[PDB]
């Protein structure tokens, strides 16, 4: 099968759920990032459900949300976002005034900023909102809210010397909690206070970025670890570091687990992700680090959630885009689907391979038959009875269409996602629950206890590749594979004594400690 | 003999002022061919009638075509603007 091909003119996987596209996927990963035979090689994955992270243990970097043992944080900076996407994703994409005003804060606060921090190239002449230069957001939402709420305390002019705030509430900017300021009353017998006379009709959308900031699913986009804003417009690390970290590491393939991420902004994060990718690797195409000088191939994973007919989302633009323009800047293409009906034709029928994998319904079948140039009838009589793993390569990356089995990957590779098994919890004897403490945690809305053992130093040895212990706190901590980790709590002495001295790890484990005493995943 | 060159295609339907022409050039894609904003050229006869482009792809297919065949567009929706007098 020809490779320059099968990344310049795009390719597709389309198959039925039963039959084991993802190990087609991960085999053809395996073979084409082969580190004897292709030492650049350059791939990023957009998983959805996390099911390739198995696959490639040490392989490939993993950028999940909550790093547990080894994988990396996601984290993307929101002044890397463009005023639109901006918009769409905090205040919702409002239409009014209040659009004008937000636009002129992030000009007003990017001049500031530009003007503390020296910045190459850049000066107050050729300074657009889309240029990526860091901001405080927490310093813009006390300033809009303030100037919303707060009542002045001499009436005809509302200026913020004039706070009549009651004494209480000074507030903090990087927390969310806002200051108290004294009711407007200008009757007689009292002072007269007058509130805000410039207050716009921002209250709500306020609110709501107030309760997205406070809300911990958004670490990701308000809360970068390196990129974080200080109220200055200074942060720790800089644009070319998430660059160089994303598409530029010591590993070939770059994988992106999107599982716990809102489902409501998924489509937005993955053309932002589009945008700033393509952006990269085109405005720098004559530097060895561009794509004309390392192609870059990108697999999408469930194209047919985004890529509809009509699809309003963003990521659909950036595709379109992809696909289009990248067999000149050097950037691939890959969609992976198994509902072929629901992609676009006019997007389905610009891919240049088609790996057929067996389907079902007759929807699938006809579409796939008209979005194909080459057909012979011998072999397209073949896709409802095609074995599991065996694929039909089709399109201007071979000399002729012919079915194949495709190579399996190697032991301990095979993709496969950590969803909970339901025999094993089901069939699990009830044990009682701490309804205080899951009550107490939903309040909190934090995923970590108070009785949480900090740094158990380990040993090495269903299977058990760990074990710890202490004496002073008397919790054990055993662990698993796949990266597991548990901490049971208030264990004696005797008995991870007795296990560490068994005939095996295990067994013993499951016969007197597994359903005994109460555990926390971390 | 054949199609000589700067050929396209054929008109297949008139609604007054709106006419749906057939692409005839299989796999061309490049003088570019016909594009949003190309100008076209109907001759009729003596005349030349110059239009405008205004829909490529599935937004210039009949309505009952696409209910038939809905796998397949070649065609582009041209919008008369004036004609070349003598």
């Amino acid at each position: 099968v020809n490779i320059d091909t099968l990344v310049t003119r795009h390719s597709a996987v389309l198959g039925s759920t039963g039959s084991g596209k993802s190990t087609t996927v991960t085999s053809i990963l395996q073979r084409i990032s082969d580190m004897s035979q292709f030492p650049s090689a350059r791939i990023i994955v957009f998983d959805i459900h996390g099911e390739y992270a198995a696959a490639f243990k040490g392989k490939a970097k993993v950028y999940k949300v909550t790093p547990s043992n080894n994988e990396l944080k996601l984290s993307i900076p929101y002044w890397a976002l463009t005023c639109d996407e901006f918009l769409s994703v905090a205040f919702g994409g409002l239409e009014g005034s209040g659009r004008n005003a937000l636009i002129d804060k992030i000009y007003e606060l990017k001049l500031q900023t530009l003007k503390r921090q020296e910045y190459e190239g850049i000066n107050e002449d050729s300074l657009t909102v889309d240029t990526p230069i860091p901001f405080s957001i927490h310093k813009l939402w006390f300033d809009l809210y303030r100037a919303e709420i707060s009542t002045h305390y001499v009436q005809g002019s509302h200026s913020e010397e004039n706070e009549a705030l009651l004494l209480v509430q000074k507030g903090d900017s990087l927390k969310v909690v806002p200051p108290i300021y004294m009711p407007h009353t200008q009757a007689q017998g009292a002072t007269k206070i007058y509130l805000s006379n410039r207050g716009k009709n921002i209250r709500k959308p306020l609110e709501g970025l107030a309760s997205l900031l406070k809300d911990p699913r958004y670490e990701f986009l308000f809360n970068a670890d390196d990129w974080s804003v200080n109220l200055d417009g200074k942060t720790n690390k800089d644009l070319d570091a998430l660059l160089e970290t994303w598409v530029g590491s010591e590993e070939s393939i770059s994988i992106f687990d999107l599982s716990g991420m809102p489902s409501s902004i998924l489509d937005t994060l993955i053309g932002i992700l589009i945008r700033i990718l393509y952006d990269s690797l085109f405005w720098s195409r004559n530097q060895p680090e561009g794509g004309r000088e390392r192609p870059l191939l990108v697999v999408l994973e469930e194209a047919h959630t985004y890529l509809g007919k009509d699809s309003r989302g963003i990521a659909i633009d950036g595709v379109r885009k992809i696909v289009k323009e990248g067999r000149k800047y050097g950037i691939g293409m890959m969609l992976v689907s198994q509902r072929p009906s629901e992609i676009d034709s006019t997007i389905l029928s610009q891919c240049g391979t088609l790996f057929a994998l067996r389907m079902n319904n007759s929807s699938d079948r006809n579409h796939v038959l008209g979005a194909v140039s080459d057909s012979f009838e011998g072999l397209m009589g073949m896709l409802p009875t095609l074995r599991t793993g065996e694929a039909i390569i089709i399109g201007e990356s071979v000399r002729l269409p012919m079915r194949t089995i495709i190579s399996p990957p190697p032991f301990g590779r095979r993709p496969d996602s950590l969803d909970p098994d339901v025999t094993a919890k089901w069939s699990n004897n009830r044990v009682q629950g701490d309804y205080k403490e899951v009550l107490t945690l939903w309040r909190q809305k934090k995923v970590r206890s108070q009785r949480i053992v900090e740094n158990i130093k380990r040993l090495p040895v269903s299977n058990i590749l760990s074990i710890g212990y202490e004496a002073d706190s008397m919790t054990l901590e055993i662990e698993f594979n796949h990266g597991l980790v548990y901490q049971y709590y208030d264990v004696p002495e005797t008995l991870h004594t007795e296990l560490l001295a068994a005939e095996s790890h295990g067994k013993f484990f499951n016969s007197q400690i597994k359903n005994n005493y109460r555990f926390s995943r971390i | 003999m054949t199609e000589a060159s700067t050929y396209i295609g054929t008109v297949q339907d008139v609604n007054g002022a709106n006419i749906r022409v057939v692409l005839d050039i299989n796999t061309i894609s490049s003088y570019r061919i016909g594009q949003i904003g190309s100008f076209v050229r109907i001759p009729i006869g003596y005349i030349n009638l110059f239009g405008i482009v205004s829909q490529v792809g599935a937004g210039a297919v009949p309505d009952k075509l696409l209910e038939v065949e809905p796998y397949g567009h070649r065609w582009i929706s041209v919008q008369l603007v004036g004609e070349e007098g003598i």
